[PDB]
């Protein structure tokens, strides 16, 4: 749905970086690229952008 | 009609008078304790409170009954309804003010349930006496029921949302005989096989195994946590086995003091050599087999499923037959315990690594299994040109069928002979085989080499479509792999012919093992309330209800089925 | 031993072969409350009422049926409380 | 008028098939969703075969 | 090359195609034990994860969504056609293979309570209930109003407060297990009142209320209540290589194992288990999962496909700067020690199944029973005695305790008193105010005696004597 | 299946529990008095 | 599903390609559900004439 | 209550004489209604 | 003596009688010995079994219905 | 009381033990509004 | 409940005592020392300190059940000498030992608060 | 009987992580202090949420979690700031807790997203930590979501949000002398980062007598509290416990006689 406050492992803030993670993807970083820019040393932090799927948009596009 | 209300299954007459549902009665998902002492059951808050105890007032134990009645259907320990020496039931929760009512000698409290209490524990099918066990209450935050890793084998129960029952008695004759007759360390040994039916849980096990390998060697500090945790410990420190370098004790050694009183067991080790019994050395025992245990200590060899295992002769039933069931329960807890802790410092692992071996010995795997698929090419021609004879009273066909699946078996032994030379004692899933408490030889054949030939009722698969197993097959294809035989360990992956002839073998089985249950299961229904009427009289004699005779003694010897043991008669054997 | 023995002794205790069946169990001397508790209780009832046929009360099932206690182990024997006994006593307030 | 016959849902007779996803979306129909289910009496059964 | 035909008239399009949608979420099936992946398509269709993108528009009892849905690490090409990864039903946790306290023993795994605490695993559960106003009589009608004593005959000492003056709990409030949630009225020739229960312990608040006309036309109402449940040990956690457990234990992050790193596995699974079922895929996957996070990239779980071998997993790992074998040496959390033996860990995705402890606890002490066999019966908390099975009654009989026994058969079900006189079996008239039992036919109060028989019992005597067969209880 | 035909394992205790007048596969084991066992040419 | 017949519950050589072998539920009756092969398609039919 | 507690030695099964049956039945000349209640 | 029947307690007998004991210790029988500060009737019940002071006489009905009577010091303790 | 048309997203009174309908929109769904009592919730 | 609070596990109720003093018959000048609602860091801590003190003969810290919260040490001494005395020798050396460090890590940032350049 | 004399070096001093090593210091020594500063030490994070309505997709109770979660700055009045239990003052007030008040409405066609920034706080120095903006929720167009919440002070033990700093890497003795991990393939494993082993020696040689020391400590902190203020609050907190312990010990021995 949306991307979770924290990582699940270190608690290191996961949602801020999710929208600049966006970004990176939009660029011409790959999904690897875009971790590294991040520069996270730690899977879990890197698995969480990673496996993440956003389904919020697809909430939203339905009318309230 | 009347002849009609009167019925059989789901009827008043027989459905209902012989069983009925029974208050006092809690049922949750259990999820295993080792810090749980083996009487002792998990039991969540909110059922203990429910459940219910009628107590009689007593002027010694008046001042703990005032403190019931005065907190009602509010703190955990209190009186739901005080019944009155009239009989009248009174609320506390309904009353206004609890605190007016006054207790008087006789009055019945209904307590609510507490640590201590003596409860009927059973699987919810109950095919033996062993399935039903009586246990202690013990009360722990979370909703689920805790019990001990010993419990778990005669339970027989896996920890995946299984469920079990315990029922309160409300009598004191009642909870008297069950702690006489049903208490769960006086149920350790079993009557039918005149053996414990409760074997060290397989994570301990493997962990013994490894503790009482020679090279292990403990710290003064983590050998005074062992201390402390043993309940056995007399509060005295052994003297170190090794001194002079620092204060050190072997695993054994730790071993030898969980070990209760002095019991003298001998058991053969899980991969002791016969060999080694004939050869010199025997003694000496050079690989550290022939476990022996004397004076309580253990002495030599390392501790292996037999020894530790459901089985007679175990130590665990000599200290039953010698020490007596309390202290046995007693060691069955120490020994989970001390493993812990010594596991964590220790580790225990899995990995692909340990699954894969060298190169060399994958080549040596290929090479059997080509000259295997080369000799039953020989055959196949052989038979054509009808050289091949049939063997007296069998089919030609059935003959040639036979010698292919012969050359198939010898090539897949030398596979798994391979397999085993791969494995090295640093390697973990050989530590596991040796331990044997999980997985197996042939599991390793199966994972390093060769899978095995896959069958549906023990025989190849037979070809569907006309003349050919499969389509990509030929017409009167009588390859290995045609016929389901995998030479593909699953380490290798399977091909996509092989994975259907797997999915028939898992498939047969599959529903071999469904029907087999519900069968047993009826026809031991059947003997069940067939023998139920049978029993031995004060005479001794085994009688029917009708009172007929059946033996003049129980067992033709008039002695307890468990008592009994084996022994060598030692004069009929040697020659006169 | 002793179970495989007490098995095939009480199937041949009747002298001929018979098989573990509802039918085996209804030829048999046990009392017609047995009989009502194996789904035949409409004929047995019939033919002990007009026999005038009474139940043993021997069997296990019948016992706890009527609510009284099964005459299995525990319940065999009779406790006689003695006075003789009772006298070297001491009394709790 | 014979009767009224059961209509199995995303089926070319069924309103929702021949519709886009934003009209999907306005009827709070999910695209996503398979269809392919009887409606009766506001519950969701499919035949099987 | 010597191959069987060189004129197959067809080829088949790929060997994993055969293997159906429950098949393929299972990476590496091939590798994986035949059965297992037998029982993990179990496993997939009792998965917890949410049916539909508009779950909210429709109201389902008993649906499951999850907080924070995850595609797996290493998918199968399989999968995207499903759209498995669309609407994922689990969340990838780190597994590490190890014993501890001995809690993951048994099939049991181990999780972490900081997970918990970030809402790892966390679900969403909705429950609708659905009333009709019911009108087969004009006198019959059942409008739907706010029950109150002075107007209801059969109102409940529970409070009708949360109700509306519509007798419809209002929307967004939270209502506490076993309470009222609709309040209906059946006009009485004052009148008495239908009221519907909240299930025990429910503690759901209530996501909405609609009010339409039914198919009928008579009023409708639709209430459905939004209940959040965190992961428990209780609850079962299955792995996607046919493996389901319970949580043996949940440990702080300090408490559990840590890495060099100081990684935490989020859930810890026994050593032992892996041999046992041959599960030879979920040790490639593990690896995989690590390599995929540190590459960037998606795996490739297609089991024919043969793109990744363990040695190439193992080299790219080795290429990363982790051990080839993936092993990597941990800490024991309360120690500080680093441990003898190195422990293997990897990613695993992990489905939460729909079995939970909740709502399979129950206990019952004094509850309501039935008028006709006095037999216990379950009330408004839902919960009721477990029956006695007759096997379990034998093997009582086996144990000896007659007396144990005889509690549970007559004291704990209909334990009922009777008078009977010696000679006539019949059922003497028995007046509570005189205290003296009769047998009618002989007036006699010197044979009457009381005897104590199962309530059953005594009804089907009553039932014997109509059919004109009278059981006769003797004193001797 | 695994051994000519022979009944063994639960369906043989069940043949035990119900008597039957013919087994599934009925067979009787033939031990010879004479010294035609003890040479295969003779048996 | 009560019947205990080994040739219906049994998985068969012609089953290659029109059924999953893994997706079958477990229970009392075993290999008598079974899912067709994503690829398999039921033939609507066609007229002979 | 009153009454003395004691078991049931043997139990006897024996056809129901019609004439025990009217002394011991509650109503008096038997039912002639079949209506449940009049009013 | 010239009794068929053990002279040491069954089993099942000594259940009874712990059972029994303890009901009287309860309901608040005077104890033949005094308890040790014990409030559990079941530990006293024990302790005066192996007193063996307990004031029970055990009847054993036989096949042909004889009756042998056993006082608890009598009886000897199973376990 | 107060309830809300899911079609229009417009908020209508229903009387009571009266048949429901929208006005301008003939629409016979409609949802109670949500109470006016604030609940409290832990972040924890 | 179900799920005990967090509060409670690390709080003490009123009735509840921090440090409860046992005697240990077993062996001369030996004491039991149990403190309730403690984390697992605290008794690790104390237990090493015991263990390098010559005077204390036998060191022993375990937790009686990870659900409860509770730590046991054992602490065995020389007759002459005393095991309670141990026990708050133990604590003053740890408090020691962690006001130097502080005093050392606090000059340590002010040498370098920019970094060694 | 007296304790050793600890030695720290800094090897890095950073707002985002701080790197520090501790010699002649015992193990225990050395793992205690790692496990006090991941949860001994507290920080200000929202305990109590009130949502007066919401239009947003997710939940109330979602918004709720999601809010305690995110971090606010802690770093100078963790010590001023009373928990409220202990405090007698009321529970919602200033003084023991900070007030963060969100009303967010979108008239726009485009979706607005809710962000940490938008949360106001009465007290300025309890802040949420934004320079990127978290993002809470998604807001539809005609959507408003009105909450009120409050932040209450808390260490890492009693919840996950309250714990000031991620995952804290701990290693000591890389070169295996001691031998306390034994590696089947030395070669095979690859050498540790601080280990002085040479590429040649794949492992180092066992000595019968080791001692831990130069343990390397790595702490990264969301930025709320300083690492290193982090690491002197922790060490006076190891201290407190223990001075209380002795207090509540020299209370019992007076009891005693
Ligand atoms: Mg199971
Ligand atoms: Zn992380
Ligand atoms: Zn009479
Ligand atoms: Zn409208
Ligand atoms: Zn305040």
């Amino acid at each position: 749905m949306i991307i979770p406050v924290r990582c699940f492992t270190c608690g290191k803030i996961v949602g801020n970086k999710w929208e600049a993670y966006l970004g990176l993807l939009q660029a011409e970083y790959t999904e690897g690229d875009a971790l590294d820019a991040l520069g996270l040393k730690r899977y879990c932090c890197r698995r969480m952008l990673l496996a993440h799927v956003d389904l919020i948009e697809k909430l939203l596009n339905y009318a309230p | 009609s009347l002849k009609q209300r009167l019925k059989g299954k789901e009827g008043r007459v027989r459905g209902n008078l012989m069983g009925k549902r029974v208050d006092f009665s809690a049922r949750t998902v259990i999820t295993p304790d080792p810090n749980l002492s083996i009487d002792q059951v998990g039991v969540p808050r909110s059922i203990a409170a429910n459940m219910t105890f009628a107590e009689i007032v007593t002027p010694f134990n008046i001042d703990r009954l005032q403190e019931l009645v005065r907190r009602g259907n509010s703190q955990y320990p209190g009186a739901k309804y005080i019944i009155r020496d009239n009989g009248d039931r009174i609320d506390l929760r309904f009353h206004p003010k609890p605190s007016d009512l006054h207790l008087q000698t006789g009055y019945k409290v209904e307590r609510h349930m507490c640590d201590g209490d003596i409860v009927i524990f059973n699987r919810q099918p109950t095919l033996h006496k062993m399935s039903m066990m009586g246990h202690r209450v013990r009360i722990l935050p979370w909703s689920t029921f805790r019990l001990n890793l010993s419990v778990t084998t005669p339970y027989n129960a896996d920890f995946d949302g299984d469920e079990m029952n315990l029922h309160l008695p409300q009598s004191l004759e009642t909870r008297a005989e069950i702690q006489e007759l049903a208490m769960v360390p006086r149920m350790i040994v079993t009557p039918q096989s005149n053996r414990p039916v409760m074997g060290i849980v397989q994570d301990t096990l493997t962990a013994v195994r490894k503790f009482t390998k020679r090279d292990v060697f403990l710290e003064r500090g983590e050998v005074m946590n062992l201390l402390m945790f043993l309940s056995t410990w007399d509060g005295k420190v052994p003297q170190p086995a090794i001194l002079k370098p620092r204060p050190l004790w072997t695993g054994k050694q730790i071993f030898s003091l969980i070990i209760p009183g002095h019991i003298n067991c001998i058991r053969t080790h899980s991969t002791h050599p016969d060999d080694e019994d004939s050869g010199p050395y025997k003694h000496i025992s050079p690989g550290d087999t022939k476990v022996v245990v004397e004076n309580g200590e253990l002495i030599m060899g390392i501790l292996c499923k037999k020894s530790l295992g459901t089985s007679a002769g175990s130590l665990v039933h000599i200290s039953y037959l010698e020490m007596g069931h309390d202290i046995t329960r007693l060691f069955y807890s120490n020994i989970q315990t001390v493993i812990n802790n010594w596991l964590l410092i220790e580790g225990h692992t899995i990995g692909i690594g340990d699954s894969i071996a060298d190169s060399k010995t994958y080549q040596d795997i290929q090479n059997t299994i080509k000259k295997a698929k080369q000799d039953v090419i020989e055959v196949i021609e052989k038979a054509h040109n009808n050289e091949l004879e049939p063997t007296p009273g069998n089919t030609l066909r059935q003959t040639f069928e036979n010698q292919v699946n012969r050359i198939l078996n010898d090539a897949r032994d030398k596979t798994g002979s391979s397999a085993q030379k791969s494995l090295s004692e640093y390697n973990n899933f050989k530590s596991m085989v040796v331990s044997g408490a999980k997985g197996s030889k042939i599991n390793i054949s199966q994972v390093i080499a060769v899978v095995g030939q896959q069958n549906v009722e023990g025989k190849r698969i037979p070809f569907g479509f006309k003349h050919r197993t499969l389509p990509h097959f030929i017409k009167d294809d009588y390859g290995p792999e045609s016929r389901g035989f995998v030479e593909n360990s699953y380490l290798a992956g399977l091909t996509p012919t092989e994975f259907f002839f797997h999915a028939m073998g898992g498939r047969e089985g599959l529903i071999d093992t469904a029907v087999k249950t519900a069968e047993t299961g009826y026809i031991q229904r059947r003997l069940i309330k067939s023998m139920e009427s049978v029993m031995v009289k004060y005479d001794a004699t085994v009688r029917n209800s009708i009172n007929q005779v059946v033996q003049l003694r129980y067992g033709e010897d008039g002695l307890a089925g468990e008592s009994v043991e084996f022994q060598n008669l030692a004069t009929l054997k040697p020659s006169n | 031993y002793r179970h495989l023995a007490l098995l095939c002794d009480t199937m041949t205790c009747r002298g001929h072969l018979m098989a573990i069946t509802r039918h085996g169990v209804n030829r048999q001397d046990t009392g017609p409350l047995m009989k009502c508790s194996f789904e035949e209780t409409v004929d047995v009832l019939m033919e002990a009422a007009a026999h005038g046929e009474s139940d043993p009360m021997k069997g296990v099932s019948e016992n706890i049926m009527l609510g009284q206690l099964a005459p299995a182990g525990t319940g065999c024997f009779d406790l006689l409380l003695d006075a003789e006994k009772c006298k070297y006593g001491m009394e709790i307030p | 008028f014979i009767g009224k016959i059961p209509i199995m849902l995303r089926s070319t007779y069924c309103l929702l098939n021949g519709l886009t996803d934003r009209d999907l979306c306005e009827l709070n129909e999910c695209p996503l969703d398979p269809g392919g289910y009887f409606i009766i009496n506001g519950s969701e059964k499919v035949l099987i075969a | 090359e010597v191959a069987y035909c060189s004129t197959y008239t067809h080829c088949e399009i790929h060997p994993s195609m055969i293997l159906g949608v429950c098949a393929s979420i299972i990476p590496f099936p091939d590798h994986n034990q035949s059965p297992r992946n037998t029982y993990q398509s179990a496993m997939g269709k009792q998965a917890m994860g949410v049916y539909i993108t508009n779950f909210h528009v429709r109201m389902d009892t008993l649906a499951h969504v999850l907080y924070y849905p995850q595609k797996p690490l290493v998918t199968t090409r399989s999968m995207e056609y499903l759209r498995f990864r669309e609407l994922p039903a689990g969340i990838n946790s780190i597994v590490a293979i190890a014993s501890y306290t001995g809690y993951n023993q048994e099939d049991s795994v181990i999780m972490n309570r900081s997970a918990v605490d970030r809402g790892f695993f966390r679900s969403v559960f909705y429950r609708s209930y659905k009333e009709q106003e019911s009108k087969k009589g004009f006198d019959q009608e059942e409008v739907f109003e706010k029950p109150t004593r002075e107007t209801c005959q059969g109102m409940r000492h529970a409070i009708y407060d949360k109700l509306d003056d519509d007798g419809l709990i209002a929307p967004g409030v939270r209502v506490s297990g076993d309470d009222v949630i609709i309040g209906k009225t059946v006009t009485l020739p004052t009148k008495r009142d239908c009221s519907t229960f909240l299930r025990t312990s429910e503690t759901g608040i209530v996501d909405q209320v609609m009010v339409t006309l039914n198919q009928e036309g008579y009023k409708f109402c639709k209430i459905r209540v939004r209940s959040v449940r965190i992961p428990q040990i209780g609850d079962k956690f299955a792995s996607r290589h046919g493996q389901k457990g319970t949580c043996g234990i949940q440990y702080r992050q300090e408490d559990m194992p840590f890495t060099c790193e100081g990684i935490t596995p989020d859930i810890i699974i026994n050593p032992h288990a892996i041999p046992s079922r041959m599960t030879i895929g979920h040790l490639i996957e593990c690896l995989q999962g690590k390599v995929s996070a540190n590459k960037g990239e998606i795996g490739d779980a297609t089991p024919f496909n043969d793109a990744v071998n363990v040695q190439k997993i193992s080299n790219l790992l080795s290429d990363y700067g982790y051990h080839l074998r993936g092993n990597e040496v941990l800490y024991n959390g309360f120690t500080g020690r680093k441990i003898t033996s190195q422990i293997f860990i990897g990613p695993t995705y992990y489905q939460r199944l729909k079995h939970m402890v909740d709502d399979k606890i129950h206990s019952r002490a004094r509850g309501p029973i039935q008028i006709l066999n006095r037999q216990p019966m379950e009330g408004r908390s839902r919960d009721g005695g477990l029956r006695f099975g007759e096997m379990e009654r034998d093997c009582q009989i086996a144990h000896g305790a007659a007396q144990f026994l005889r509690e549970r058969l007559f004291e704990a079900s209909d334990p009922y008193q009777v008078h009977v006189c010696n000679l006539c079996g019949i059922m003497a008239i028995a007046n509570t105010r005189t205290h003296t039992y009769e047998c009618r036919g002989c007036r006699n109060k010197t044979q009457i005696s009381l005897v104590r028989m199962p309530y059953a019992c005594k009804l089907l005597f009553q039932e014997l004597m109509s059919m004109s067969i009278a059981p006769r209880m003797m004193s001797v | 299946f695994h051994y000519k035909n022979v009944t063994l394992g639960v369906p043989r205790l069940k043949e035990l529990i119900n008597i039957s007048k013919k087994p599934k596969t009925p067979s009787l084991t033939v031990f010879l008095l004479g010294q035609s066992a003890r040479d295969a040419e003779r048996a | 599903r009560d019947g205990k017949l080994a040739k219906p519950r049994q998985l068969h050589n012609t089953l290659w390609g029109m059924v999953c072998p893994a997706e079958t539920p477990e229970g009392h009756a075993v290999g008598l559900v079974k899912n067709l092969a994503l690829m398999a398609y039921i033939s609507v039919g066609s007229q002979p004439s | 209550s009153a009454c003395p507690l004691r078991t049931i030695k043997r139990v006897q099964f024996g056809v129901l004489s019609p004439d025990e049956l009217k002394r011991m039945s509650v109503t008096e000349g038997g039912i002639k209604y079949p209506e449940t209640t009049e009013g | 003596q010239k009794r068929i029947t053990t002279p040491y307690m069954t089993k099942y007998e000594r259940a009874r009688v712990l059972g029994t004991r303890a009901l009287q210790i309860a309901m608040c029988a005077p104890v033949m010995v005094e308890l040790e500060g014990e409030t559990d009737p079941l530990l006293i019940a024990m302790k005066e079994l192996k007193a063996r002071k307990i004031p029970i006489i055990i009847r054993r009905y036989l096949p042909d219905g004889s009756y042998e009577d056993w006082g608890v010091d009598e009886l000897i303790i199973s376990d | 009381m107060i309830y809300i048309c899911g079609e229009c997203h417009t908020e209508n009174e229903i009387k009571s033990r009266d048949p429901i309908r929208c006005r301008e929109c003939g629409y016979r769904i409609m949802y109670k509004k949500r109470t006016k009592r604030l609940v409290v919730f832990d972040a924890r | 409940m179900n799920a005990p609070p967090a509060f409670e596990s690390f709080l003490l109720f009123e009735g509840e005592k921090k440090i409860t003093i046992n005697k240990d018959t077993k062996v001369p000048n030996a004491c039991l020392f149990t403190i309730n609602k403690e984390d697992h860091t605290l008794g690790n801590i104390i237990k090493s300190q015991l263990l390098k003190d010559p005077q204390v003969l036998f060191a022993g810290y375990k937790v009686p059940h990870p659900l409860e919260h509770k730590i046991i040490i054992r602490v065995q001494t020389t007759p002459d000498y005393s095991p309670q005395e141990a026990f708050t020798n133990a604590i003053t050396d740890l408090i020691s030992e962690l006001s130097l460090l502080e005093e050392r890590f606090r000059v340590a940032i002010k040498d370098k608060q920019e970094g060694i350049e | 009987p007296y304790a050793n004399q600890p030695t720290v070096r800094i090897t890095e001093l950073t707002d985002e992580n701080v790197k520090f090593i501790i010699e002649n210091t015992d193990l225990a020594v050395a793992n205690s202090i790692r496990r006090v500063f991941i949860a001994e030490v507290p920080i200000i994070a929202i305990d109590w949420v009130q949502i007066d309505a919401n239009s947003s997709v997710l939940h109330d109770e979602f918004i709720a979690h999601r809010l305690g979660l995110i971090p606010l700055t802690s770093d100078d009045i963790v010590d001023k700031l009373q928990y409220s239990r202990d405090c007698t003052c009321e529970e919602f007030c200033p003084e023991c807790s900070v007030e963060f008040t969100l009303d967010v409405r979108c008239n726009e066609d485009q979706t607005r997203h809710v962000t940490s920034r938008d949360l106001i706080s009465n007290s300025p120095r309890v802040i949420p930590v934004t320079s990127d903006d978290i993002l809470i929720v998604k807001l539809r167009k005609g959507q408003e979501l009105r909450l009120r919440a409050y932040a209450k002070k808390g260490f890492g033990k009693e919840h996950a949000k309250w714990n000031p700093t991620a995952g804290v890497a701990f290693e000591y003795d890389p070169d295996n002398a001691l031998r306390h991990t034994v590696y089947p393939k030395p070669e095979e494993w690859p050498k540790s980062e601080y280990s002085e082993l040479d590429e040649d020696e794949s492992q180092a040689p066992y000595d019968p007598n080791g001692k831990p020391e130069r343990f390397y400590y790595n702490v990264e902190s969301c930025g709320s509290l300083r690492p290193e203020t982090i690491v002197l609050s922790a060490l006076s907190g190891l201290k407190k416990k223990l001075s209380d312990l002795q207090t509540q010990l020299s209370h019992e021995i007076q009891s005693d006689v």
